């Protein structure tokens, strides 16, 4: 078949293509997201659209089921495979044990398969990561994240992509209990997180909220433009 | 399975060019000249086989190896790699003739063969063929002339040439061969252009002339070979 | 220096360095001295540990009723070959209903380690097994090496600075065939006592001894089981 | 491991060391750095302290830039001298 | 039996310059009718059809595998498939399983893509190629088919007499056996146009 | 035996894909193909690589391949390299039509081929495919669609295209000529001819060096229009008449 | 001009050349032998020799004339280790011809099949090309005797008289003048020329025991190896 | 001089294994203790940012009902061994109607210790601390990526393990009670950690024959925090 | 530079260094020669003494593969034992599918093919063993074959291997292979082996002997040294 060692342990203890893969995620698109008691919200940016091309082909957000939604970063080619993979596993958790799928179970499948995808011969590690957002059964929130090494980990807020340190710095004033005490405020909270993110031009920004078990609805640049208007108006009233 | 390494030995150059395949093109240029002409009724191919010593007999080894009764073929480049794809195409036409019970189209041979050949360039741990095939035949009343290459591309020419001085010969075939002429003229200008780069000796054993009639391919004997060209061209 | 890369490549001198580099692993193991008499055989090993709280790692382990073995070097391939070693025991014990004479048994081991010493991408096995056993002609002591050469001996030793033990052997091993089990034991560990530094024990728990006989089945002796063997001995001089 | 701190003891005479700074804690966070890289650790302490106007470097202040100064310079190259002869 | 389970009769006959093929519309299990709108003959390419008699599963399956390799043939080579090449394709497909063969009675009636020249052939369930210069009949009862068509079919026939001939032949043959009926569909094709007609048959 | 492999599969420490970068450089050269937004139809054109008049031209459409009755493609790169992929995707389409008896929609089609191409990238050291080919077609749901294949395994599907690197000026031309909901496919055809009348190095715009393959939506035939150069020449001279009329301003 | 691993593996040079096969070409010189193939009208003669460094050498074990078929013998050059491996495969393919097709192999196709396998050795870079040289003869129905040769380029060959190897370059040009003129070839003609081409290159004129002379003629088509007793008769016949 | 990744060192030994031991230095530190009453084990979660969720990363998971374990270095690297070992012991319980011993887990993992190679690919560099209660009482075991097993009373891993064993054997004795060992762990932990002590920084893995399972529960650690 | 790495890779001189290094690898082993009388085949092995080293009669290079055939090997002992298993299994195939004694010829050929085959791939290495093969039978007679790591199958009346080779077979011309019965050949060989291999390099040593032929009724076995004690009797008195 195809037998070759792709990744080996260096004498410093750090692997090569694994830790180096994180640089591709730093050089990918920027994406954000938050969790809440009712409506969870995600984010995406750095689409680099020429406004003359259809947005559904460049779409960075998919979903396995109406309960659990998929969000990735980095290069899309390697994410396609992870998607279809996770679709088969989600459909198996549906098949046997008919209860809805838990983020802890599914993301663990992505991380495990990616781990052995960094172990066996003839397997080149992915240079991308992702973070999954949804709402747990019984109205609870649920989110987790992926890692090149396959380490699942749950955040209170999503900061990745180009300038992850910069956005994560802004989340320090986000974790206040007031934010977000309201879903109406959570949306504008994503616009306020994306305002310090990337160019923050109000065009490439795309977000979808999921309230309880209700499926998310992608908003057209109509309500997001009014939310930008109220952002600059909040900076106006703050003077 | 060998051990089954199967890693492609051909990288993509910074300019997008292929390494081993362009070198194989050098092996095609360093081969032997072979011309062909598609005009009117059928296709006429003219190869060249010269012996390095007087002890050699050309009644044994044949350069023209027809794959089908109505489909002939010649080549340029090294011979060893030629024999390979010969036996290949022989086993390759038989599935078509077995399923469909119908003579396979010349254009079908090319696609099947060049697909396996292109895979032979992408297959890991093995070098491409250094042979550029000239494929002919008559199908559906309209005969055909195709030319292959180590990378596997395929073309269609009225009159083409391979081997040394093929760029010089090509300008000759352009001006001297045009429109459509009978198979007799097709033989004539073929032998003239072959006598361009040939030595000062022309015998029935120095070259061979293959012809695809619409009645099907017939390999001419050295007798007629020296009968038309004696008195060459 | 680039011709040491593969196991397949022959050195310009004809010496494959992969096997030699495995022999260094054999020298980094604990010093163990096996010996046999015309009647009973005694094998002795040395236990080592990294920290004081850590229990000393045992070497000698029981396979066949009459076949004990020592070990040194890598424990991975050691226990792998030990599963193989158990297999070969119960095999004839089932089919033929009889055990295997060690003579023909180790040939199987050398053929087992022949393939990874030749085929590309395979590595040799670092091994410190010293095998003892009783067929109808009495005890046998062999030796194991990554080169897959087994030598029939009355006594042999491997490990750190184990040649100095041999120096004590040559004169003593000729006269230790007549002696019974009792003194044979302490004569076994007398070779190790000169391998370790002379300013410290040589305790009861840092050492492993086993006894196997034609009429005596092999039992692993350690800790308090070594107390009867160490008692009544003379300390080394200055 | 226990010797890495010695380079910190020589470089401690420069600038001013706060009495609460632990060298052994910082030393384990950078294996295989020899003395040069930890010299740049002590260097970037006061370097980033000048930009922040701080006279002495607090232990928690520079380490935030020390994990960055080891990782960011290991990102392009980990300096594998062990690989140079291997 | 195996072939009498679903039943069905397919009859194809060649005219002077044209060719016709017809088959019954009854679909049922044994003596139980299911539906009468079931389609047995399927269109393949242009000015050519294929008839099938046997288990409806093999009818549909073989129809789809046939369309599979068919399209792959016509996508590689722009020319339409030849009648001989079609018959040989079917022969191969049925011969692929020697001991696991599908149960069907293939009937191939179609015009030459080259000229107006028609062609007819029918194959055995194991894929045995067979050609006829008059008509091909495959179905439940062969006695009335071979019996009526020899006393009706003529060497030179215009589409009018071809239609009415195959009409009364299918009527008298189908009305004798109980596993066929529920109307009969007739496909008559020529170079100029394709004509499709549905006969008036007993619904009991 | 490990030293003989060039490690085409593994990444490049800069963050870039080493083999894939050189791969894209092949699409920059050789093939040249265009695409545009048209209502009630779609258009494609390509520049013939061998403009030599000695060819037989018996192959009909050459650089334009038809993988299905409702969809076609425009190839750019090595011919045979594609010819593996064309029969491949052709079988995938045909097994969709076999399984469901329904025309395969463009979405999952393209993405299926893209994952096939990705496979050769993550293992085996195999030679990836340096052929980026286009996609056209019609579905019931979304109607007319435009897509594009990339060696990296991502589909580069937009409403417009740049093939090859010579067409990056056609994209700047298309941003000035951007239109939404205007066809008149002939306007977009004179536009696309205006692209090669400037951006292309070959002047005079020889009708035998290019091939225009249009597909108009027809129910349910979906008519595929393959046009001859004779009626393209008068269209080219109509375009040159438009040029001669545009210089009449100043 | 060389770039990359092309010296160590089988590929094309920047100029299209192959280095491994050109090394195997001169691999025969390490054997230090010579083989001459001469064919007459009804006959064909194969002549070779052997080195006897020690008096312990057995003439029977070190004989270089191999017999593939009862009616078809052969000989090899260069190192014998590589030739032996080709011996059993020659014979195997002969037997499979006799099994599959039910009749004796023309031997024309034998060198071709063999040469295909030689192509595989030329193609894969992870296996040795096997640079031994194959030389065969044969008998065809009403075609007279035939003489074939095969070199590790993965191709087949066969001529009237052909001699390839270490010193065979000089024996060739000597043969070309002896064949023609108009000179006809009979049995004793060919036998008597076998030593002339060897002498012109060597001129050692030694005991016939070291040289082995194979022949194939249509009287009894069975291949036969000549005894030293009769060889010496031809050797004294050519020297008057 | 990169040789087949499986090839011995000139000194020598396995290259990649030797290198994989260094990856334990960059991992988190964990200090287990064996007591006559039970087995207590603690780890530092090493929280980088408040974005981290406390219960997301757990360095200690119980493989068998009565047998626990603690990992080292990378997490997902041990995942593969973790979940598979629990299956091992389970099947033991099925065939023999009896649970697997603490010692059995050792050879269970040692057989799969080094399976890497090419024909017929990278060895895990996660060290393992085996806790559990066999028929002889509470036991604590230690194993290494190379596969060498050794029984350790109180063993430390991670970065400061060299420094942690240091102050360990100083305060260690065989008369250690379980409640004493518990508060003896945190003394070393708070010296080797940069963050202040809180319930989210460290976790305690305790097990006893008469108290189980346990495992461990919340707010129990909160009482141990104020015990300093 | 790198040409000597893989045995499948050629060298600019048109050979393979792996075979070459394998050859002298066998030369550094202790001397092991062979000789054959008319009614049998004599084998001999010289065992060096380094320290003690261990019990007499251990890991002797004399192996018995078949009823009438045995292995006198030199070089690395492990590979010799593995190849002895290979000849054992091959001989078992012959005895299974035919049921009589495998002729020496095709035996050593079947082994030789393996020796050559492990030198056509980069995975495995050329063997570092060179062994003597000889046998006697009533319908066969006395044959002795010499096999080398390159894979060449041939044979003489006598051959020499080990560090002492040319000097070991020098006196062989003095000995009569034909007139001298095997009973006398034993002592005739042992005395020179005691005189050759000077004791300055190796102080102590030990000599093994084996024989098969008509006197043992085709049964090959190590000749018992307590029987006749031929060597030391005449070899200790042959120093003058
Ligand atoms: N262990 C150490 N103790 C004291 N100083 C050190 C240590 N390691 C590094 N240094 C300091 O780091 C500085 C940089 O080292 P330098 O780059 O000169 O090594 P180098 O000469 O490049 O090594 P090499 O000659 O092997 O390349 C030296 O001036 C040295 O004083």
């Amino acid at each position: 078949s195809y037998d070759r060692a792709i990744t080996v342990f260096s004498p410093d203890g750090h692997l090569f293509q694994v830790e180096y893969a994180q640089e591709a995620v730093k050089k990918g698109s920027t994406a954000v997201g938050v969790r809440g008691r009712d409506i969870v919200v995600l984010g995406v940016e750095k689409k680099s659209v020429a406004k003359l091309q259809d947005e559904r082909t460049v779409r960075k957000i998919c979903a396995l089921d109406d309960n659990v939604c998929m969000a990735f970063a980095g290069l899309t080619a390697d994410a396609r495979i992870v998607i279809n993979r996770a679709r088969v596993e989600c459909q198996s958790h549906r098949l046997t044990v008919e209860d809805p799928v838990t983020v802890e179970y599914i993301t663990r499948y992505i991380a495990s398969l990616k781990q052995r995808y960094t172990q066996s011969n003839g397997r080149r590690p992915f240079g991308i990561s992702a973070l999954i957002v949804g709402f747990d059964f019984d109205g609870t929130p649920r989110l987790y994240q992926t890692d090149p090494s396959g380490t699942y980990h749950a955040w209170k807020a999503n900061a990745i992509g180009r300038g992850a340190k910069s956005v994560r710095e802004f989340l320090e004033k986000n974790y206040t209990d007031e934010a977000i005490e309201t879903d109406d405020l959570t949306i504008k909270l994503v616009i306020k997180a994306l305002l310090e993110v990337v160019q923050s031009g109000g065009k490439n920004i795309e977000l979808a909220v999921m309230r309880r078990d209700q499926s998310l609805k992608i908003l057209n640049p109509e309500e997001i433009e009014k939310y930008v208007a109220e952002i600059e108006k909040e900076k106006e009233e703050n003077e | 399975a060998e051990r089954g390494y199967s890693f492609s030995l051909t990288t993509f150059s910074p300019s997008g060019k292929l390494v081993q395949i362009e070198y194989a093109l050098a092996a095609v240029a360093g081969g032997a000249p072979s011309v062909g002409i598609k005009a009117a009724n059928g296709v006429v191919l003219a190869t060249e086989k010269k012996q390095k010593s007087i002890l050699y007999d050309e009644r044994s080894v044949h350069k023209v190896e027809p794959i089908t009764k109505h489909i002939g073929l010649v080549y340029s480049g090294m011979g060893p790699d030629y024999r390979v794809l010969v036996h290949r195409a022989r086993k390759l036409a038989q599935q078509y003739y077995l399923v469909y019970q119908e003579p396979i189209p010349t254009a079908q041979l090319v696609q099947r063969v060049a697909s396996v050949m292109q895979e032979y360039t992408q297959s890991g741990g093995v070098r491409p063929f250094g042979v550029s095939l000239l494929i002919c035949g008559w199908n559906e009343g309209r005969p055909y002339l195709f030319q292959s290459d180590p990378s596997g591309a395929y073309f269609a020419w009225k009159a083409t040439a391979m081997g040394k001085n093929y760029v010089n010969g090509k300008t000759f075939l352009e001006k001297r061969y045009n429109e459509d002429l009978e198979l007799e003229d097709a033989i004539h200008t073929a032998i003239l252009t072959l006598k361009e780069s040939f030595e000062g000796q022309m015998t029935e054993d120095n070259i061979e002339v293959g012809i695809c009639n619409e009645a099907g391919f017939r390999r001419l004997t050295p007798t007629e070979v020296k009968d038309y060209l004696a008195a060459i061209a | 220096n680039q011709y040491d890369n593969d196991v397949t490549v022959w050195s310009p001198q004809g010496r494959i360095h992969q096997i030699e580099y495995a022999m260094e692993a054999v020298k980094q193991g604990s010093a163990t001295v096996g010996l046999k008499s015309k009647t009973h055989a005694v094998l002795v090993a040395l236990k080592r540990a990294q920290s004081e709280l850590a229990a000393h790692q045992k070497k000698i382990l029981h396979v066949d009723n009459h076949i004990g073995i020592s070990i040194a070097g890598l424990t991975a391939d050691a226990r792998l070959l030990c599963n193989f070693m158990r297999q070969e025991c119960l095999d004839s014990r089932f089919v033929f209903d009889r055990p295997l004479p060690v003579s023909r048994l180790v040939s199987l081991i050398g053929s087992k380690t022949q393939i990874p010493t030749q085929r590309y991408g395979r590595r040799p096995y670092g091994v410190g097994l010293l095998i003892a056993g009783y067929d109808d002609m009495g005890p046998h002591i062999f030796q194991t090496c990554p080169s897959a050469n087994y030598f029939d001996c009355r006594a042999m030793s491997i490990g750190a600075r184990s040649q100095s033990a041999r120096t004590y052997l040559e004169r003593h091993m000729s006269e230790f065939m007549e002696c019974n089990l009792n003194e044979l034991v302490k004569h076994g560990l007398r070779a190790l006592r000169e391998t370790l530094p002379a300013e410290q024990d040589l305790t009861t728990k840092n050492v492993s001894i086993g006894i196997v006989g034609k009429d005596l089945e092999f039992t692993i002796y350690d800790d308090d089981d070594v107390s009867p063997f160490l008692e009544g001995l003379e300390e080394r001089p200055q | 491991l226990e010797g890495r701190t010695h380079i910190f003891k020589i470089h401690a005479r420069s600038m001013s060391v706060e009495r609460d700074i632990r060298f052994e804690l910082l030393a384990r966070l950078c294996p295989n750095s020899t003395g040069a890289e930890i010299r740049s650790v002590c260097t970037e302490a006061g370097m980033f302290a000048i930009r922040a106007r701080r006279k002495i470097a607090t232990e928690k202040d520079f380490l935030e830039a020390v994990n960055k100064v080891i990782k960011s310079y290991a990102k392009f190259s980990a300096t594998p001298r062990y690989m140079t002869y291997n | 039996s195996i072939m009498s389970y679903n039943g069905g009769a397919v009859m194809a006959m060649k005219g002077k310059n044209c060719v016709a093929i017809a088959a019954d519309r009854r679909f049922g299990i044994q003596a139980q009718m299911v539906t009468t709108d079931f389609q047995k003959i399927f269109p393949m390419g242009d000015r050519l059809y294929i008839g099938l008699a046997g288990l409806a599963t093999d009818v549909q399956t073989v129809a789809q595998r046939l369309k599979f390799r068919l399209n792959l043939y016509e996508l590689k080579e722009g020319r339409q498939i030849k009648p001989y090449t079609l018959m040989s394709m079917v022969a191969n497909l049925l011969y692929e399983k020697r001991f696991g063969p599908y149960y069907t009675e293939p009937v191939i009636a179609g015009l030459d893509p080259k000229t107006f020249k028609p062609f007819i052939c029918s194959l055995d369930l194991i894929g045995c190629p067979m050609v006829t210069d008059d008509f091909v009949v495959s179905g439940t009862c062969a006695e009335q088919m071979y019996g009526m068509c020899e006393s009706l079919w003529e060497p030179n026939m215009d589409p009018d007499h071809l239609f009415e001939t195959i009409s009364q032949a299918m009527l008298n043959a189908v009305d004798r056996d109980a596993v066929s009926g529920m109307g009969v569909i007739v496909h008559i094709i020529e170079k100029d146009k394709i004509t499709t007609r549905t006969l008036k048959a007993r619904m009991d | 035996s490990r030293r003989y492999d060039s490690r085409t599969t593994i990444f490049s420490p800069e963050g870039r894909l080493y083999q894939v970068e050189y791969a894209m450089e092949a699409i920059g050269h050789a093939g040249t193909c265009l695409g545009i937004l048209a209502n009630d139809g779609v258009l494609l054109a390509a520049e013939r690589r061998n403009i030599h008049k000695l060819l037989d031209e018996v192959f009909f459409s050459e650089k334009i391949y038809k993988l299905n009755e409702d969809m076609a493609c425009s190839v750019a790169g090595i011919t045979s390299d594609a010819n593996v992929l064309t029969n491949e995707l052709r079988l995938i389409a045909q097994r969709y039509l076999l399984q469901y008896q329904e025309p395969i929609p463009c979405e999952q089609l393209v993405t299926a081929l893209c994952d096939i191409k990705q496979a050769y990238t993550q293992f085996g050291g195999k030679r990836p495919f340096g052929v980026s080919l286009l996609y056209i077609g019609w579905d019931k749901h979304y109607g007319f669609q435009l897509y594009q294949s990339d060696p990296s395994g991502n589909y580069g599907g937009w409403k417009a295209t740049c093939i090859g690197n010579n067409s990056a000026a056609a994209v700047s031309m298309l941003k000035q000529d951007y239109k939404e909901g205007e066809m008149t496919l002939k306007s977009a055809l004179a536009l696309a001819i205006k692209v090669l009348n400037k951006t292309m190095d070959v002047s005079k715009l020889s009708a035998e060096k290019v091939e225009i393959a249009t597909l108009t939506r027809e129910n349910g035939k979906t008519v595929i229009r393959v046009l001859k150069q004779k009626e393209v020449e008068q269209l080219i001279k109509k375009h040159e008449e438009e040029e001669a009329k545009a210089e009449r301003e100043k | 001009s060389s770039a990359g691993f092309d010296r160590h593996i089988t590929i094309f040079s920047p100029e299209g050349r192959l280095y491994q096969v050109e090394y195997a070409f001169k691999a025969i010189n390490q054997g230090g032998l010579t083989s001459v193939a001469v064919r007459g009208k009804d006959c064909a003669v194969i002549v070779t020799q052997k080195k006897v460094p020690d008096k312990l050498l057995d003439s029977s074990t070190v004989t270089h004339l191999f017999k593939i078929t009862e009616n078809i013998g052969c000989v090899m050059t260069g190192m014998t280790a590589d030739s032996r491996s080709q011996v059993q495969r020659a014979r195997y393919e002969a037997a499979n011809w006799k099994y599959k097709y039910g009749y004796e192999i023309p031997v024309d196709m034998l060198c071709k099949r063999i040469a295909d396998i030689s192509q595989v050795y030329t193609q894969n870079a992870e296996m040795r090309p096997l640079g031994c040289c194959m030389i065969l003869i044969g008998i065809d129905e009403e075609q007279g005797p035939q003489v074939y040769k095969c070199d590790p380029a993965g191709y087949y060959c066969g001529f009237k008289a052909t001699a390839a190897g270490v010193k065979q370059t000089e024996s060739t040009s000597f043969l070309e003048k002896k064949v023609k003129k108009k000179f006809d070839w009979t049995f004793e003609q060919t036998v008597e020329t076998a030593i002339t081409c060897l002498s012109t290159v060597l001129s050692i004129d030694f005991k016939p025991s070291e040289i082995e002379v194979g022949v194939v003629t249509v009287e009894n088509p069975k291949f036969r190896i000549l005894t030293e007793a009769e060889i010496d008769a031809h050797l004294v016949a050519l020297a008057e | 001089y990169d040789r087949g990744v499986n090839t011995f060192s000139p000194e020598g030994r396995l290259f990649q294994v030797e290198y994989a031991i260094e990856a334990i230095k960059l991992g988190s530190t964990a200090i287990g203790i064996q007591t006559s009453e039970g087995v207590c084990l603690a780890v530092e979660k090493r929280i980088t940012s408040p974005l981290m969720e406390p219960s997301s990363i757990e360095k200690i998971v119980e493989i068998d009902a009565h047998i626990g374990c603690a990992m080292s270095g990378l997490i997902a690297d041990a995942k593969t061994l973790i979940d598979k070992a629990r299956v091992e012991t389970q099947n033991h319980w099925f065939t023999y109607n009896e649970t697997m011993t603490v010692e059995s887990v050792t050879q269970a993992v040692s057989n799969l210790a080094l399976q890497f190679g090419e024909e017929d690919s990278r060895p895990f560099g996660v060290a393992l601390l085996f806790g559990g209660v066999d028929e002889k009482g509470p036991q604590l075991f230690h194993m290494d990526p190379s596969g060498t097993f050794v029984q350790c009373d109180a063993r430390a891993i991670g970065s400061a393990s060299e420094g942690a064993q240091s102050s360990l054997q100083e305060v260690y004795h065989k008369s250690m009670t379980l409640k004493e060992a518990i508060k003896s762990s945190l003394i070393i932990l708070k010296q080797v950690m940069e963050e202040k002590l809180n319930a989210t920084n460290i976790e305690l893995a305790t097990v006893q024959p008469g108290q189980n399972f346990h495992m461990f529960t919340k707010e129990e650690l909160e009482e141990v925090i104020k015990d300093i | 530079t790198g040409y000597d790495l893989s045995a499948s890779t050629f060298s600019p001189d048109g050979r393979v260094f792996q075979v070459e290094y394998a050859m002298k690898a066998v030369e550094n082993s202790s001397t092991a020669i062979g000789i054959r009388c008319k009614d049998g085949v004599v084998f001999g092995v010289e065992k060096l003494v380094l320290s003690k080293l261990y019990e007499e009669g251990s890991n002797k290079r004399l192996f018995n593969v078949d009823r009438h055939v045995g292995m006198a090997v030199a070089g690395l002992l492990a590979d010799a034992r593995s190849l002895a298993d290979i000849a054992r299994e091959e001989a078992s195939n012959f005895r299974s599918n035919f049921g009589y004694n495998i002729p020496l010829k095709h035996l050593a050929d079947r082994v030789a093919m393996y020796v050559h085959a492990y030198t056509l791939y980069s995975a495995v290495r050329p063997f570092g063993c060179s062994f003597m093969l000889g046998s006697y039978s009533v319908n066969d007679g006395a044959q002795l074959y010499m096999i080398d790591p390159s894979g060449v199958s041939y044979g003489y009346w006598g051959c020499a291997i080990g560090k002492a080779r040319q000097a070991a077979k020098t006196e062989i011309e003095k000995l009569q292979m034909k007139e001298m019965t095997c009973r006398d050949i034993v002592k005739e060989v042992a005395k020179i082996i005691y005189i050759v291999h000077d004791e300055v390099k190796d102080k102590a040593f030990e000599l093994e002997l084996s024989w098969v032929g008509e006197l043992t009724n085709g049964r090959h076995e190590i000749v018992p040294k307590d029987i006749r004690e031929e060597a030391e009797k005449y070899a200790k008195e042959s120093l003058k």
